[PDB]
RNA sequence: GGGUGAAGACCGGGAAGGGGCGUGCCCGCCCGUCGAACGGGGAGCCGGCGGAGACUCCGGCAGGCGCGGCCCCCGCGGAGA
RNA sequence: GCGCGGAGAGGGGGGCCCGGGGGCGGACCCCGCGCGUCCCCGGCCGCCCCUGAAAAGCCGGGGGGCGCCGGCCGCGCGCCG
RNA sequence: GUAACCUCGGGAAAAGGAGUGGCUCUGACGGCCGGGUCAGAACUGGAACGGACGCGGGGAUCCCGACUGUUUACUAG
């Protein structure tokens, strides 16, 4: 933080949208330029294509993910409930 | 057209593949006084060119009435 | 000459991208104008999108029939690489199976 | 519960091992390895692969419990590893937590 | 008066949908025979972007069954798809992220997508981003099955109707601030021609029942009833009450 | 713990023109600078295909059988659990793989002694394709 | 095929909807030689000549696509790319 | 500027593509040097709640069924601006 | 050399000062000859040099609309 004190990458918009806007887009935008790890390779190489879609550099593998960022919260949950609804059935068939 | 080495020169000349053929003598620069044997070909127009002039004769004189002969030795 | 300046040569002066030209000097000292093509794409993998080793950027009308094919059996289709997990896949599929 | 970190600490300072798949393949088909260890996230194939060799060869085969990332720090290093082969166990290691 | 913007539209022109470069109508497989007994296997080939929709769909690949050759279908991508992965459709399917099952088949508590309303449509519930449905309970004696709507309704649909686990990709895009005129702009330019948005009072009497007088202003209360005709249905129509309440 | 690249054995080719093809090891050779080879006998091309029609002529044509002979990189084949019990060893050797003409005469004993395994109904994994779903 | 309207006309997938090789058999649900002298597209360069034409004429040198005769062959090399 | 590597780097030795250049022909070629301008191409990186046409035509692979398929020499290429 | 204020991004070319020609020289930066640029000094012209051309006047405040954008072709931007 050398150039400024708090705009950040919000410091392309100049003085010309407001200060929740910008706080948010900060926030956002962040989430939606990082470098993900990749779930099959363990490399931090997954960069978004589209609004939904995410792909590797390395594996060349393309995924179905969130905007903005590659893991929703609710996403996760979901999953975790299908793995163990999944299990109790195939116990007693 | 394309270059032609000497053995399939006359070769063509014997079976009765050329058209006519012309002698020419270069005696200006990097063409030190030699000449270049041009054959006209149903597809091609082939040349070769005979490190010395006495290569010509022989050549020629190699296919004398096989086929059609012209002379140019410009010398200007 | 004091002028290099040009005229179209073709039916319309719209330039696309199949109407550009070159310019080269000719034997009678003018400079003349000359089509420069569209290089076609060479053919890619079916499973990956890479290119295919051995083939040139040639229309297939113009090349020989040697010049358009590679000797293995998925030769043209796909890469050495992508053959390789084919034939261990069906293998060690077909032995388990 | 239990830790197999020991044996790997004590086989990677005084035994013979090799990191990769393709030095793996090599030792087992020459029948020198005496255990092949393999991360949770190795691509399916080469998993089939390389069991079907372990089989072929009687060599024993287990799994480890983490991913590349994860074992490749186990071994004390800085990349992942998906496939690990001992060649010669220490003195001072007891190759015994797995067989 | 002339006709109004509304009664415009109805009639195409500048008014349909931009439907050019768009992959086509996504769907759930057909229905028929082999997965009516057993399970049928695909792979999925590619994920891409449709202009106008805000989810991703998938290109997916299955045997034919009555001749020779591949069929390709067109789902929407559930979260966590990825490209090489194989999904299973039918009575026989396993309980997975990708997989096709009917709802009879489906614990209650499961996130669904793409389900369908009648049996043999091939989707038409939860198709936006983001958006999932919910299996609540199950009903043997007069096979019915009760499902959540993303709107929170609830809905009886027949037990051998097929829904999709998981759910749609692409959730948090209305998160992020459009923040500019131009953005807008693209947004509906890959949809419709419907924006910018003139109001009302600030056209002359002569084009909207809200135009005219000396200061910008309606005349009357904004509430409609629900027999309004075509030309006169604008404002809230048959709302049951305005403002900000602010409970439940 | 026991070496498995050992003469008698059944690989399957992964690379190089003759690639998903099938072929016996009749000679280790001993690990060198150049890595790990072998010497393989292996099937070009299977018996065709013959019906009730039964026209000699062509019958004689269609159970035609080819072979290959070469060294190969030992990292380009796949071992299976298969054997085939031969002598090839004999006249298969360094020396008479290098040159030509030997090279050719042993392509055409391997051809004969292929034929009859295949006229005697023996063997039937190994005289059969592997297929591929590419 | 049709549907509707007093008509003019307007609207339209649910309809026994074609070929091949060559004479018998086989294959096959269902339109357009409409719409771009800027999009796609098999292949051209030089020199010279008239009063007014030229990538079109003449001289030279080439390309592409067909048809007809004569000879005229159903794969080998590499460790691998 | 980046970026890459145990899913195999560096090193040594090879293969493929590259709207290009050189030599010899076409055609009996004054010799060197350099900054910039325009056009085209290349590998990267960045951007999107915006993802940036289609078809004729041509070719390859797998399986099956068939069999000279190339070389030389000759001819030809309609309508309209 | 640059203030109040500020959504901390701006305000800002804020405000406001000084120099600039010609000639003769000096140094710095590459490659196994090329190139321009930047910096410094003496001398010398009516107290003159961005010598034509091209090219912001500035500041302190109040009202309205946040901003880029659109509009009555031919009297309203
Ligand atoms: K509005
Ligand atoms: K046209
Ligand atoms: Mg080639
Ligand atoms: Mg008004
Ligand atoms: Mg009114
Ligand atoms: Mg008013
Ligand atoms: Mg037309
Ligand atoms: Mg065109
Ligand atoms: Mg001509
Ligand atoms: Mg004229
Ligand atoms: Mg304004
Ligand atoms: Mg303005
Ligand atoms: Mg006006
Ligand atoms: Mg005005």
């Amino acid at each position: 933080a050398k150039r400024t004190k708090k705009v950040g990458l919000t410091g392309k918009y100049g003085t010309r949208y407001g200060r929740a806007a910008r706080k948010q887009l900060l926030k956002i935008e962040t989430s939606q330029k990082a470098k993900y790890t990749c779930p099959f390779c363990a490399k931090d190489k997954v960069r978004r294509t589209a609004c939904g879609i995410w792909t590797c550099r390395s594996c060349s593998k393309t995924m179905a993910g969130g905007a903005y960022s590659l893991h929703t919260e609710p996403a996760n949950a979901a999953r975790a409930t299908i793995r163990r609804l999944r299990l109790a059935r195939e116990d007693a068939q | 057209p394309n270059t032609i080495t000497e053995e399939n020169l006359m070769k063509m000349i014997a079976d009765g593949r050329g058209k006519k053929l012309v002698v020419k003598s270069c005696s200006k620069g990097r063409l030190q006084g030699k000449v270049k044997l041009k054959l006209r070909t149903a597809k091609y127009l082939y040349t070769l060119t005979v490190p010395n002039a006495d290569d010509a004769k022989s050549i020629v004189k190699g296919c004398k009435d096989k086929v059609e002969v012209q002379y140019v030795n410009d010398s200007e | 000459m004091a002028d290099c300046r040009v005229t179209c040569r073709f039916h319309s002066t719209y330039r696309t991208r199949s109407k550009i030209v070159r310019y080269k000097r000719t034997p009678g000292n003018r400079l003349t104008s000359l089509r420069v093509k569209k290089l076609p794409n060479a053919p890619h993998c079916a499973e990956t999108g890479k290119q295919i080793h051995g083939i040139p950027r040639v229309i297939p009308q113009h090349l020989t029939r040697q010049q358009r094919k590679v000797s293995r059996p998925y030769g043209g289709k796909l890469c050495g690489s992508a053959l390789r997990a084919h034939i261990l896949e069906s293998f060690l599929n077909e032995e388990n199976q | 519960q239990d830790s197999i970190s020991l044996t790997l600490t004590l086989v990677v300072k005084s035994g013979k091992y090799t990191l990769g798949t393709d030095q793996a393949i090599r030792n087992i088909r020459d029948g020198k390895a005496q255990l092949v260890f393999m991360a949770n996230n190795c691509p399916p194939l080469v998993k089939s692969q390389v069991d079907y060799l372990c089989h072929l060869s009687k060599t024993p085969v287990r799994v480890f419990a983490g991913s590349s990332r994860e074992l490749g720090i186990a071994v004390g290093r800085q990349f992942n590893v998906s496939i690990m082969t001992i060649l010669e166990a220490g003195d001072a290691d007891l190759t015994s937590i797995l067989g | 008066g002339r006709r109004i913007r509304v009664q415009r539209k109805g009639a195409g022109s500048v008014f349909r949908a931009h439907v050019a470069r768009r992959l086509g109508a996504a769907k759930l497989r057909a229905n028929d025979f082999a997965e009516r007994t057993g399970s049928v296997r695909g792979v999925v080939k590619a994920i891409l972007h449709d202009r106008g929709r805000g989810a991703p769909l998938a290109r997916v690949q299955f045997p034919n069954m009555r001749g020779e050759g591949r069929v390709n279908e067109l789902f929407i991508a559930p979260e966590g798809m990825y490209t090489g992965q194989e999904v299973f459709s039918g009575n026989k399917a396993t309980l997975h992220i990708g997989n096709i099952l009917p709802v009879g088949n489906i614990p209650e508590g499961t996130y669904v997508c793409n389900v369908e309303e009648k049996p043999m449509d091939r989707g038409c519930l939860a198709r936006a981003s983001g958006t999932y449905c919910l299996v609540v309970a199950h009903n043997m004696e007069t096979n019915k099955t009760r499902i959540r709507l993303p709107s929170g309704q609830k809905k009886l649909i027949s037990s051998k109707a097929r829904a999709m686990i998981g759910l749609v990709a692409g959730g948090g895009r209305t998160d992020k601030p459009l923040l500019k005129a131009g953005n807008a702009y693209h947004k509906y330019k890959a949809k419709r021609n419907c924006w910018p948005v003139v109001r009302g009072v600030a056209m002359n009497p002569v084009d909207h029942p809200h135009g005219g007088g000396n200061h910008q202003h309606i005349g009357v209360s904004s509430c409609v009833p629900r027999n309004a005709v075509p030309g006169q249905k604008v404002g809230l129509i048959a709302a049951r009450r305005t403002g900000c309440s602010g409970g439940k | 713990s026991q070496p498995i690249i050992k003469p008698g054995l059944v690989c399957i080719v992964l690379q190089g023109r003759h690639a998903g093809k099938k072929a016996v090891i009749v000679e280790a050779l001993p690990h060198n600078e150049r890595g790990s080879y072998a010497i393989v006998a292996g099937i070009a091309a299977l018996p065709r295909r013959i019906t009730n029609s039964m026209s000699d002529e062509e019958a004689v044509c269609r159970g035609r059988v080819r072979s290959f002979v070469k060294c190969m990189n030992v990292n380009h084949l796949m071992p299976t659990s298969c054997r085939l019990e031969n002598n090839y060893k004999d006249f298969i050797s360094t020396q008479t793989v290098a040159d030509v003409t030997k090279r050719r005469e042993i392509i055409e004993t391997v051809n004969k002694d292929f034929q009859r395994r295949i006229l005697e109904h023996r063997d039937t994994w190994f005289f059969t394709k592997l297929p591929i779903d590419a």
